[PDB]
């Protein structure tokens, strides 16, 4: 029994042992309570105003759309306290989480922007923080790691499979099945288990309302398009959902091409994955034939997890959101173009859905698109890998 | 078939608790693996636990992973778990038989095709790790048409809700899980809650067995005297395996050893 | 001749060769024409709002402040795009170059942040962009190395002398001497040769008045002192700015103490030096007795200058605003400080300020105060040294 | 003392424009500097423009940096450039001599106090590379209190109202600089602009010597056809320090062919 829906059509539900589901239960339970708190809702509203800086910019390009009839909005999550969206919802999972009067917090981390937001909001709200990160992910987005650990956060690199996100992904919950009583997992993606994928929704979704008032301001209508990257599905369910019902506005998730689709080295399960149960969840998997998880690949940490959240599959399956894939190049190319172009250093897991932008004008530059690209990241994380990359290629 | 009745129907007549050990299937290899169940069968295993290797184990602590990435270190997949299941069978004809499955495994390529494959071969239960009873439905319903037990985890957090659900949809055993965290040996779980036995009773679910850091026989003969039917033990006997992995004959008598100690002390 | 005041009573000045004075005319001139331009205005304005990110947020400490009466809060020019105060000036800066008809831009830079900052700016607004980095803090604030070149900026290590701010400071105008004509000198701080001073002034005013306008809203009085970091002391005017005429509030500029006043490595020419002749301007210096120029030091390479603006020596003659200094084990603590109780990673320069401000509160515990400090820019150039230095320890 | 009006006389009378060599004072210490400055003038030099070592020289390139620095090196300080000043005098009393001084070497104790300085050691002028016009009046105000003249940049920028003040302001000369940037030897000078030369002796300027990257006798020539009075020399004379350092014997035949060269150049 639960209080919401667990389910987006066949997506979705509680795939977790049975010691796990009062917690589930307990923290839907709390989520629906606090949603219909006066002092949660000003708490949590303040925290976003004062402490993280929301409302974001809503940037229009000057440079990179030159010659084209495309008007492009960058969504500013890069300005974001932190420095990419992920710092929303753990704000509100972490009052969450003292609601239900947690002491502990468990977080995986992938690119380190979601370590950074566990770590910074569970000093702010005094909670001791535990992260897990690949160890993969510690080498390629160390200046993250640094910022954990000066927040108090203990980071506990993860060696086994991949050595990536979904690892950290098991770790974490591994973790969380004998701490749940004192620990609060907060889980940094739109998927998992019900209800994390609905409070995540419901925790982000501040990035589409505020877009849509912006751009309703400066250009007196919605946009085209908005489009978001998706490693777990977060950063683009809060762009989509306040758009969800304006059936005129293109729903555009990018998922990892890695390199390419036809080398298997990716991280595309919503388009080229198949349903299965793992991590909690019913949803697209890159899975072997006989239901072995598969490894993913991204030259982005935040977007190498083999899943996605069931929200998307979803909206993916009746048609109304679209997604596409692109890859390591493409996004170091659309890395570079706004660093040298429009002076912003983007996540590369930001610049994935930048680079579909720049192709949707590139392909067809006479018509006339309004598009949005949800920013959700600053690429100080990435600086030192892009530099190695862009050095061992001769530039 | 009843293997699990006819088990427990015995068990109780020689007044003695059930001792069943879990191991990897295909853990170091397809034919010690082989041997190594019958060494546990052979030493005195009322029943078996059997796991097959999954990428991603997310109810298990290192001894298990360890053992998931032997096994594929050696090549095991599905289709070779069940047709060593089909070699066990064969080898022993009454022993029940029940295997612990991470849900993608069976629903990858259709739960019914699963639970009718489980048949064919002779498996008498399938505990799916990550399928609580809330979403347990297409698959206890599937067991059961194909004569197959599903079995459920009755955790120490279980309420009056659960308790009466775990006693309707489960078959065979019902798995009581000793405490929180996932698999290991050196956490030792706590002993049976007595609240948890007597409702499992008073709602006619299936026996008790106790499972999670069962590593010593001190513990076996405890559940039984908790008022459990008896009790699963994995990660220590695992963990057997991997001490000896550089000497099978040695691996071999340390398990039997091991079971038989724990065996015994299901006796009354 | 001028059209505007060059001095600060004893203060201020052109002592620049007889060559850069008609540069310096012809920027005052754009400037104050500039000033009373509604495009220009209204240019700045939309690239400080929708670009830069514009309120930013004035926080409330929750926990560094327990036990006592103060109440502090941090003006957030951490959370500006670029990551410091520094971008604010920058951009009216930039506005002005090109409607001088500059192509290029020199600039010094020492915490990488005004580097950073000319930079991005540049790569907005097409300007080609060299700067100059004393090769030391190449080092010690590398992270913005990288991100300075991946917008497309030369940067120039300085090994002269110090190979610190001074030093790239003397190069930067070296090279303006020579290329005026079509490259415009984007001064960092406010210091130099009029009009720089007034101008760096002016476009960072912003500060102090979103400072009042926030805290009026929030605690219904001005504060009762403003306390910010002093190296060349833009962001210190930018807070101030706006107060000086409330004669009730409190103007606290920190000057770096380095390893301690008596040690003579420190970077407090204000209280500690004496007035001199250089970079442009007569001000207060750290000299030799007999008139050379002393090398300064601290921690932190953006307070890493043995000179200071001349309005902050001239508010300090008549008593307006008052100067004190941090060590570097000092601001060391408040960098931790922030970081584990606030969530918030502060650069060491603001973290001298921050540090004076836990001085105020921690010495009078039970004194009623209502502080504003100017959190001038987030640490994430600064985690690598901090954290060597930190370990070195054996924290 | 009126040593540049002398030496502007004679010239006249033999008409023939100046030649003036630059060097840092204790460049590359302080014995060997005095040798070179009698090498200077042995040579032919008309007059001295001299450096003070300066911590910051901002008008100055690296080959001028490096004299400063090798200056410094040697441990000189503008207390012992006063020395070798008086020492200089006692030996010509005739030459003019000029310091290059930056603004707060001259401020640093008392303006007042640095004239009277430079009036008691026999120096003849005073340019201060970082003070325009504009802020210069407490310097030529000490300066002529002290009869000392205040040079005075005439820059290729230059305006009318430019023309007028540095004509009012300044005597000695008038330094008619040939280019933007810093002081080197490679960035060489264009011409000296004509009109700038005619500007100035409407006014009743002093006497105009073109300096900034005059490397070649050619230019040195070129300067006095186009109507300069003369020229001076720097970097082009301290990179031959600079070449010599491990021989000062080479160091002095060098300096000495090349100010020969440089002076003849300048005679008709
Ligand atoms: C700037 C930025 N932009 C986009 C993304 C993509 O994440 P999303 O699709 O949720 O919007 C990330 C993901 N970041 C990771 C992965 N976080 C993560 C990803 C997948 C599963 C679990 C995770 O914690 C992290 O910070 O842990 C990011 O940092
Ligand atoms: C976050 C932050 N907070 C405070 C400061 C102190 O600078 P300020 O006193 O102007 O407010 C800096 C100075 N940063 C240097 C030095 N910039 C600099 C300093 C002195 C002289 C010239 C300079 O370009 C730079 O970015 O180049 C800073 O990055
Ligand atoms: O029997 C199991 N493992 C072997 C015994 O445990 P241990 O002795 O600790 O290795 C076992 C493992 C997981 C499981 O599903 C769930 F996680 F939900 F409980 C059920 C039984
Ligand atoms: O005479 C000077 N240097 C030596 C001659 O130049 P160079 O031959 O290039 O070394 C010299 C250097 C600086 C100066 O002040 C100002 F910068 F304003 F012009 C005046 C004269
Ligand atoms: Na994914
Ligand atoms: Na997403
Ligand atoms: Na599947
Ligand atoms: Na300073
Ligand atoms: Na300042
Ligand atoms: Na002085």
């Amino acid at each position: 029994t639960t209080l919401l829906n667990p389910y987006f059509g066949e997506f979705g539900g509680m795939y977790v042992p049975q010691i796990l589901m009062p917690a589930l239960n307990q923290l839907e339970e709390a989520f629906v309570s606090a949603q219909k708190d006066p002092e949660f809702q000003a708490q949590f509203a303040d925290l976003l105003k004062n402490y993280a800086g929301r409302p974001t910019a809503l940037t229009k390009c000057q440079n990179i759309t030159a010659g084209t009839r495309t008007t492009l909005y960058l969504k500013r999550e890069d300005l974001l306290h932190g420095g990419a969206h992920k710092t929303n919802q753990v704000l509100g999972q972490a009052l969450l989480a003292k609601r239900m009067g947690k002491s502990e917090i468990i977080a995986e981390t992938g690119a380190g922007q979601h370590g950074v937001a566990s770590a910074l909001a569970s000093a702010l709200l005094g909670l001791k923080c535990r992260i897990y990160m690949g160890a993969k992910d510690v080498e390629r987005q160390s200046p993250n790691v640094f910022r954990m650990r000066l927040m108090g956060a203990e980071v506990i690199p993860v060696h086994s499979g991949s050595a990536t996100l979904k690892d950290a992904c098991n770790e974490a919950l591994r973790d969380w099945s004998g701490s749940y009583e004192t620990a609060h997992y907060m889980l940094g993606t739109a998927a998992g288990p019900h209800p994390y994928p609905t409070i995540v929704r419901e925790f982000q979704r501040m990035i589409g309302e505020e877009t849509k008032a912006q751009i309703l301001d400066k250009e007196g209508r919605l946009p085209d398009a908005v489009i978001a990257c998706v490693g777990g599905g977060s950063n683009a369910i809060g762009m989509f959902a306040d758009f969800i019902n304006d059936t005129s506005v293109g729903l555009i998730g990018v998922e990892p091409g890695g390199h390419g689709i036809e080398t298997g080295e990716h991280g595309a399960p919503l388009k080229h994955g198949r349903v299965g149960i793992y991590f909690g969840m019913k949803a697209p998997m890159m899975q072997t034939a006989d239901g072995q998880i598969e490894e993913s690949y991204s030259i982005s940490a935040g977007l190498d997890f083999p899943s996605v959240g069931p929200q998307h599959a979803y909206l993916n399956s009746i048609g109304r959101a679209d997604y596409v894939s692109i890859t390591d190049d493409e996004a170091l190319e659309a890395f570079k173009t706004l660093c040298r172009h429009e002076g912003i250093i983007p996540a590369l897991e930001s610049s994935h859905a930048l680079a579909h932008a720049l192709k949707m004008m590139r392909e067809q530059p006479e018509k006339e698109q309004l598009l949005v690209v949800n920013l959700s990241g600053r690429g100080d994380k990435d600086i030192f890998t892009v530099h190695d990359i862009l050095k061992a290629r001769g530039e | 078939m009843e293997r699990y009745e006819n088990l427990f129907a015995q068990l109780n007549d020689r007044r003695e608790g059930a001792f069943v050990p879990f191991v990897t299937l295909g853990d170091p290899g397809i034919e010690q693996s082989l041997k190594i169940i019958d060494t546990l069968i052979d030493a005195g295993a009322d029943a078996l636990e059997l796991g097959v290797p999954f990428s991603d184990p997310l109810a298990d602590g290192p001894t298990i992973q360890n053992a998931n990435l032997r096994a594929f270190a050696a090549g095991v997949t599905p289709a070779q778990c069940f047709e060593m299941l089909a070699l066990i069978r064969e080898k022993h004809p009454t022993i029940p038989i029940g295997l612990l499955m991470y849900a993608n495994l069976v629903f990858n390529n259709g739960i019914d095709a699963f639970y009718a494959r489980c048949e064919q071969v002779g498996v008498d239960s399938v505990l799916v790790a990550d399928v609580p009873v809330e979403e347990s439905a297409p698959f206890r319903q599937a067991a059961l048409r194909h004569n197959i037990a599903p079995i459920f985890i009755c955790p120490p957090n279980a309420d009056d809700d659960l308790l009466r659900q775990v006693a309707s949809y489960g078959r065979g055993y019902t798995y009581l899980l000793s405490r929180s965290g996932v698999t290991g040996a050196e956490n030792r779980g706590a002993l049976p809650l007595h609240h948890l036995i007597e409702k499992l009773k008073e709602y006619h679910a299936a026996p008790a067995l106790q499972g999670f850091g069962i590593s010593s026989p001190e513990q076996v003969s405890a559940a039984v005297r908790a008022g459990a039917a008896g009790a699963i033990s994995g990660s220590a006997i695992v963990k057997i395996i991997e001490k000896n992995l550089a000497s099978p004959k040695q691996m071999l008598a340390e398990l039997r050893s091991f079971v038989s100690a724990m065996k015994a002390a299901s006796r009354a």
